[PDB]
């Protein structure tokens, strides 16, 4: 019980909620080409 | 959008044809006095 309870979850657990972190450090990026992107794209609207 | 904003996109899009199309009916029509020039110096 013990044995299994704290190797196999806890240290488990934090793998992964370090995964996540730096997912999300990642997607900040995408978020920002978004924007980029989307602001071009009003602006030849407005052109034409 | 900078194209758009006065450049080749409605510079080139007359320029190719207008020049393609005149100038070849040009040279060819100009050719056309070559041609009649040696009919008349041969029959």
């Amino acid at each position: 019980m013990l044995l299994q309870a704290q190797i196999e979850a806890e240290r488990a657990r934090a793998a992964h909620y370090m995964s996540g972190a730096g997912l999300q450090d990642s997607k900040v990026g995408t978020e920002q080409a978004k924007a980029r992107a989307l602001a071009s794209q009003a602006d030849m609207t407005d052109l034409n | 959008f900078l194209e758009q904003e006065s450049g080749v996109q409605q510079a080139r899009k007359r320029e190719l044809q207008q020049a393609q199309s005149e100038a070849q009916g040009k040279l060819a029509m100009l050719n056309s006095q070559l041609k009649r020039l040696d009919e008349a110096t041969s029959a």
